[PDB]
């Protein structure tokens, strides 16, 4: 019917001003010469560290990656760290300076950037899930699927919508980290006695989604975002009709929206979203 | 409204409420008796924590008394 | 109701790309986006 039309093939490739860098920008390449299996000669990337990473915080790694061991829990500062990768044949290390090589293809920019951490960049996403209910009270319908809803919050980086997670801290599980960032983004906690417990209550099942590679525009070739997905289901809905949402820390406006198929949001949440409407049986 | 809620009912798992609560121990609550025993005119048992309830821990002070 | 529930993104898509055509896939996501970003409140929204 189409002809010679490939469905497959749909490689990610980010854009080449880098977000929040006062415009420096990488290297253009095509979709065809994205990941590192294809060859790519005149593929030439730029080196670029953020002036806010290059101060040495607390959150991030030093600036020399030697010594620094990858593929396995590593101990910083006497913290724990994970330190690996999703992918099946790992992280590679590139021998002529110390700094890692990204296995899910090169971005056209090297270095660590606005990333903190030389590797993986372990992040946890918290996907807090209820069913859409009518006033009446019946669950609705499309096409011949029930219809989910998830908290959505607002960044204050690119000002457009995404799903509540974060960095993981050093020396945590990610079981703390996605409640952290579920209690300071999407509830603005700090930053009940009746609500909390109800909170715990919603908290104390959740299911672990998916572990996938962020399509980021912040990545680069030494430094890349690898994150696993938590899922809240509020069957019921009791606990997730206590929870009172308001904006805080990286988060401007925080809501309950609609999982569809059309959804426009930050990096590689939609497939996030396909995974959590796979896993519950929902609309997508 | 009844038939359509029943037929709406009828249609790695992690924990997380260390980060909202903080170190709340769920377990470990184990059954300790009341010291004054039911129906033994005023006769006082000696009373133990809930941690020394068990005989897998210690407790080199507990001295229970003997009542028929 | 009932008769909504056969209601999809492809035929709104179609929709959109009826009445305004755009001739780009980035304006037509921008304009899905924006459609879908005026109806996201249900209690702004009244529909005669
Ligand atoms: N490894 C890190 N890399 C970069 N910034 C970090 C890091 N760790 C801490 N930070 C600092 O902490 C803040 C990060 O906030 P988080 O809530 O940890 O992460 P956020 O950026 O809000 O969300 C990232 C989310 O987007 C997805 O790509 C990914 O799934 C992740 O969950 C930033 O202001 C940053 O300065
Ligand atoms: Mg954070
Ligand atoms: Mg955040
Ligand atoms: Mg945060």
């Amino acid at each position: 019917v189409h002809g010679h039309t490939a469905e497959a093939a749909e490689w990610y490739v980010p854009p080449e001003e880098y977000p929040k860098s006062g415009g420096v920008k990488r290297y253009l390449i095509d979709a065809s010469m994205v990941p590192l299996s294809i060859m790519c000669p005149s593929y030439d990337p730029v080196e670029y560290t953020h002036p806010s990473v290059a101060a040495q915080p607390v959150w991030a790694d030093p600036a020399d990656p030697r010594k620094i061991k990858f593929n396995v829990k590593d101990e910083v500062n006497g913290k724990v760290v994970d330190r690996t990768s999703c992918h099946p044949s790992g992280i590679s290390i590139d021998s002529n300076t110390g700094r890692p090589i990204n296995p899910w293809g090169r971005t056209g920019m090297t270095g660590r950037g606005l990333l903190g951490k030389w590797g993986v960049n372990q992040a946890a996403d918290t996907v807090v899930t209820r069913w859409k209910r009518s006033p009446d009270g019946s669950i609705l319908e499309r096409d011949g699927k029930k219809v989910l809803e998830f908290v959505a919050i607002q960044r204050q980086d690119n000002k457009m919508w995404a799903i509540p997670g974060g960095f993981v801290d050093n020396g945590e599980d990610v079981a703390l980290t996605s409640g952290r960032e579920f209690m300071e983004e999407a509830l603005g906690m700090g930053t009940s006695a009746e609500s909390k417990d109800s909170l715990a209550a919603l908290f104390s099942s959740g299911t672990i989604v998916a572990r996938i590679y962020c399509e980021d525009p912040r990545n680069t070739d030494n430094a890349w975002v690898e994150t696993t997905c938590v899922n809240f289901h509020d069957e019921s809905g009791r606990h997730a009709a206590r929870l009172k949402l308001q904006g805080g820390d990286d988060a401007e406006h925080a809501r309950w929206m609609m999982v569809h198929g059309g959804l426009n949001l930050f990096a590689s949440h939609r497939t996030l979203l396909q995974h959590v409407t796979s896993a519950l049986n929902a609309y997508f | 409204i009844s038939f359509r809620f029943s037929l709406d009912q009828q249609a790695n798992r992690l924990n997380s409420a260390v980060a909202v609560h903080g170190h709340t121990a769920e377990a470990a609550e184990w059954y300790v008796p009341p010291e004054e025993y039911p129906k033994s005119g005023g006769v006082k048992r000696y009373l133990i924590d809930a941690s020394m309830v068990p005989l897998s821990i210690m407790c080199p002070s507990y001295d229970p008394v003997e009542y028929t | 109701l009932t008769r909504f529930k056969s209601y999809t993104i492809d035929d709104l898509r179609q929709k959109v790309a009826q009445t305004f055509n755009p001739k780009s896939s980035q304006q037509l996501t921008n304009l899905l986006d924006s459609a879908l970003e005026c109806v996201q409140d249900p209690n702004l929204v009244v529909v005669y």
